[PDB]
């Protein structure tokens, strides 16, 4: 399908950036996670980035580490995540859905079979966090064979060779990393690097979404004003879940407020 | 693109977040440069000789082989400064850190021997050292925590997951992905992303080189086999490397069998796991049906790790090295035997290697065989653990 | 009548109950025989090299002397198997025991390093070992108690008197006076009745011999001074002996000052005691006005002894060696400095020697001097004691 | 004086051996110690062996170690021991009194001065336990200059050279050691060695008293029947003191009974 291409064309026509929340699938349980995801969409999410719980998430700080653990405590497995994804797609036919995967979960019982499962449930992109472009060949090949966009990362200090490779190999969107380190709301990323945004455009890369440490509307606005197509926020969203575990109605109200304000900032 | 091959057959690679690739490339370039640099080699040799105390002895152990046709030597890495083989490669990596203009060190440790090595090298060479250690290991290897702190290292207990070596590894890598501009990650085993399996081997290979020279002097011939325990694989690849091209010489690696392979409470992925991608490498690992990483178990903290270095996976695959397992109880028996009959207190890790050598002898006592066991460390760190066990056992 | 001179000037002799004189004469004859016996010398050399790991390194310590005109080397007896210099002479005395047809060993220990040495040698060479240790020392040097027992030695706590080294010595000698037909008393220091001060020196003198060769290689000249701590005197006479005839070379021995000489809580009889007869010898000792033996004190168990070997009393008397004292707090500072700045954890005993070298440097920082400190042991046994102190101190 | 010579001549005329108890001076206090010593004499002791408390008594087992400690707990010093000795001699003009000394207490502030003090209070012999014949010259010279008998030890395995030296250098009595080891009632010595007794007589040595482990009448009888001039018992006596610390009248009654039975055995 062409869900990212269609989204970005629509946003361009409206002179808007994307706001893309991240949550862990099944945190804090399957039913509540599905309601959280429906709330994110209703509140104005343009696309979703969804984590499949993994035992050792090496690119994640404590907030998302804890989300993974809550999902495991609820007995969540990749198979259950694919069941959830099928239900989300059935409700929401056009919203781009991206997965945050760790390599072993993709590699486990065959790379091709993984991407085939993604296509069957209607996923649009996969970002494999611990596979750099240098190791990416079998992943990106399988992705494209199954009509999945493979997502690559442009780090702050990316050299020209890497910019060209990311532009060529990726599809859907380019992940523009705010900063070094691991995920986390407290550690605020730098402003989007204009030079990287400009180079990716020069090389006809998929549109850039800035992520890591984006926790406030001002940061979303700054991403778009720097020329990024949008921004991703994970830890800030997940903190609202963590804070409100015993108050699920309050959880959804706070998620709605936050997502709405972050989306409003994408219009700047 | 790399200068050196990141793979050993199917195994190895550089499976890290994209952010860390420049750091790995920089390290590889610095290593290649240093390996050709006579000043670097002279500095490294000087520290090994005059600071760490190499070469280490090769001890013939007469009492434990009495009545059999086995001749057994022990390579005495237990006599190295710090108390284990870990010190050899930390001195080389600390020199690389300085060469790259880095003033901070991150390390992980399980037995605390890599942590002690990292701390001592940092004290000597003027680096600021922080060490992650699983909270379970902080308890069972407590003497090493005290030693690291007295040498001015920051020791950070890790409570997540199994609270053992894998969890310390995870935290170290997370830290490095944010701190690499100023910090060198001094990985302590022959595992992880390229170029670490290569660097660790090249900075540990004096073990087997010395062993070869010593056994030729004392026996006039190469060993029938060399035997080493296998956590991530550094002491074993250090002993093996110089013998890989000596096709007659058996290479035997000993994984921890824990409470018994059949219990699932072990650390023997090379023979009982399956290939996966974790900790920056494609290698055998203990994993669930769905591909979650399993927690390992061993009585010995330094072997308690659910994967293995990719060169050992490769040597196994081609049949150049054979890998076996030894249980906790077998290791404990070997520990006691060496203390009582040779007057050497070995690390519980090294006791796994010794236990397999003792089995080779006892199973076939009229087989003529010349064996070398890598005695990777001394057991000071383990004496409280072992005492408590033999006590609860009614000894 | 003896083969060798039992005195060093006024000091030394054989002040034991008449019952024990044949045993001392037998030991002296066996020693004289062994010293001329190439097979004995070859066996002893083999154990020292291939089992204990000699020669030990001589490490230059650059960081701690920065900004001064002092060059300081450390003789690394801390790297010997067992963790201290004590292992050298125990291997020689164990061989003498076997030569005399004795199958049991009695030893005393304070720091537990002589006890560990005795236990390891007994395990290797097939002797039954019993070790007396003051109950206070059993507590403050506990890691060594665990090591001795794991090696199959019997460790007997001594609760009488000060419950420290002198009390262990007393019990060992009492035992030997009833068991000498079958047991060798493996005295652990250069003190006691002839022939022990002589034998201990001759089986420790490789320390200074190696030091001389190493410093000539590295500096092209002899040291300005060699510095060693002094309990009973073994590590110091071992370092001194080969330099006694090199008149330019200063010999500096460091007694424990405890809480301060002025408090009377010390172990510095050579400079602060007076000549008496105890433990088989005529030597300086801490004694009351009426001639009762005083209890000593030091933070370091291995120095906590109210007398000193007679050859040190003699070398002092003629001015060939100078003796000084270092307090507990000075020793602790030196311990910390070496851990933090050189990455070496020294025994608290050895820390007294290092502390005096650091004072020599700091007092006269523009004095050109080449110094060697005998680093007699490693501080693993002390880490719990030192931690507890810096903790109670608010560090 | 000639107190041992006179005693042995008298015993010879009566065809008797000597019984010689040992106690520590001042155990368990000065007053009680003096009464104990008077009891030993009244009950039939032929001579006394008296210990001066020393901090580190290397030839003594736990029983006599503990006697030394009790004396120290009562504040006993060598000076007080000399005061006691003067009082004992004033009461008992002919009984031979021997001291058990450790070297440092003799050497402390001058060997000659020590033996001079012994002569002034009327001591007859000194046995310095940790000075073998090989180291004895200044001790035996000072002893003889002050009319004190220096006591030497004949151990079980004594060679001929030692027998000749002990015969020549000693006076008063020769100490015939029962066994190796340290003092103690529990560790029973062997029968007196006939060959040693016979050799000492051949070499005109002072008469032999057997000591170490002599705790029973049968052992005293055996010593005399083997040709020794008598026997010494210490630990067995000291145990009676230790047992009866809270019952001083009972202490003296038990000491009297024991000493009387041991002396009776010397007549065999
Ligand atoms: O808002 P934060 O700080 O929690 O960051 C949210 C990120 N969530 S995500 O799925 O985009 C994401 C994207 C990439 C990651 O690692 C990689 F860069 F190495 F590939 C990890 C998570
Ligand atoms: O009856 P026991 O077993 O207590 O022995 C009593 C001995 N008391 S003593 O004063 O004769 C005595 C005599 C000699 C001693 O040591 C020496 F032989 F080395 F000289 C010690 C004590
Ligand atoms: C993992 C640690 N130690 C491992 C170790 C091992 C196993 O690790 P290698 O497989 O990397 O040698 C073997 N022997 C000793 C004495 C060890 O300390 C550590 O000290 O951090
Ligand atoms: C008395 C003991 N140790 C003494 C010692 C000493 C002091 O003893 P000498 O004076 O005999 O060297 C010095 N250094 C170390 C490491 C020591 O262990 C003992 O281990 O029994
Ligand atoms: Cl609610
Ligand atoms: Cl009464
Ligand atoms: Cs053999
Ligand atoms: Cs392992
Ligand atoms: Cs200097
Ligand atoms: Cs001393």
């Amino acid at each position: 399908m062409e869900r990212y291409e269609n989204l970005f064309a629509q946003l361009n026509d409206r002179r808007e950036g994307a706001f893309v929340p991240f949550v862990t699938l099944g945190d804090p349980g399957i039913e509540q996670s599905l309601k959280i995801i429906d709330t994110l969409i209703d509140a104005g999410a343009d696309a979703l980035e969804l984590g499949v719980p993994f035992s050792d998430p090496l690119a994640d700080g404590p907030t998302i580490q804890n989300a993974n653990l809550r999902a495991f405590a609820a007995g969540v497995t990749p198979a259950q995540c694919f069941e959830m994804l099928a239900l989300i797609r059935e409700k929401h036919p056009t919203i781009p859905i991206g997965l945050l995967m760790y390599a072993n979960l993709v590699f486990n019982n065959g790379i091709d079979a993984f991407y085939a499962r993604c296509e069957q449930v209607g996923v649009d992109s996969v970002l494999v966090a611990d596979v750099p472009v240098e190791e990416s060949a079998p992943f990106r090949q399988a992705a494209l064979r199954h009509n999945i966009a493979p997502i690559f990362i442009c780090p702050p200090n990316a050299d020209d060779d890497l910019l060209r490779q990311v532009a060529s190999y990726g599809r859907g969107y380019t992940y523009l990393l705010s900063r070094s380190g691991v995920t986390g709301a407290e550690n605020r990323g730098a402003l989007p690097l204009h030079h990287l945004i400009e180079k990716l455009k020069e090389y006809h890369a998929a549109p850039a979404l800035q992520g890591f440490g984006i926790s406030s509307p001002e940061q979303v606005s700054a991403a778009v004003r720097a020329g990024a197509a949008g921004a991703i926020s994970g830890s800030a969203i997940v903190k609202i879940i963590e804070k409100n575990l015993a108050s699920p109605k309050q959880m959804l109200a706070e998620l709605r407020s936050f997502v709405s304000a972050m989306k409003a900032a994408s219009r700047a | 693109t790399t200068l050196l091959n990141p793979y050993f057959g199917e195994f190895g690679g550089m499976y890290v977040p994209q952010i860390l690739m420049p750091a790995l490339n920089q390290l590889e370039e610095a290593f290649v440069s240093a390996q050709k640099d006579p000043e670097f080699q002279a500095q490294f040799a000087d520290l090994l000789k005059n600071y760490a105390g190499r070469p280490t002895a090769l001890t013939k152990c007469q009492n434990i082989t009495a009545g059999t046709r086995t001749t057994l030597y022990l390579k005495r890495e237990d006599l190295l400064h710090g108390g284990a083989h870990k010190t050899n490669q930390v001195l080389g990596q600390a020199l690389l850190a300085k060469r790259m203009g880095k003033s901070e060190i991150i390390a992980e440790t399980g037995a605390g021997q890599h942590g002690v090595a990292s701390a001592l090298a940092s004290a000597l060479l003027g680096l600021k050292c922080r060490i992650y250690m699983g909270a379970k290991d902080v308890e069972r290897q407590s003497p090493n925590v005290f030693r690291m702190r007295l040498m001015g290292a920051e020791v950070i207990p890790v409570h997540s997951g199994s609270a053992t070596l894998k969890d310390a590894c995870n935290e170290a890598l997370r830290d490095w992905s944010g701190s690499y501009e100023t910090a060198h990650y001094m990985l302590g085993t022959a595992a992880g992303p390229h170029p670490y399996p290569t660097i660790v081997r090249e900075f540990q290979r004096m073990i087997g080189e010395e062993t070869k020279a010593q056994i030729l002097d004392k026996e006039g011939r190469l060993p029938d086999a060399v035997i080493a325990c296998v956590g991530g694989g550094s002491n074993a690849i250090g002993m093996f490397a110089d013998f890989i091209n000596d096709t007659s010489v058996g290479l035997i690696g000993v994984e921890p069998g824990g409470h018994g392979i059949e219990t699932g409470e072990h650390g023997a992925p090379l023979k009982h796991g399956r290939v996966g991608i974790y900790f920056g490498m494609k290698a055998p690992m203990m994993q669930t049906a769905d591909g979650q990483i399993e927690e390992s178990y061993s009585i010995s903290a330094g072997l308690d790790f659910p994967s293995v270095g990719p060169q050992h996976a490769y040597l196994n695959s081609i049949g150049r090295a054979d890998y076996v397992s030894i249980t906790d109880d077998e290791a404990l028996e070997a520990f006691k035997t060496l203390c009582r009959h040779e007057g050497i207190i070995p690390a519980l890790e090294s006791s796994h290697a010794l236990a397999h050598a003792l089995k080779m002898m006892r199973e076939q006592p009229e087989k003529e065989q010349l064996l070398v066991v890598n005695l990777s460390g001394r057991g000071d760190k383990d004496i409280f653990t072992v005492h408590d066990i033999l006590k609860a056992r009614g000894e």
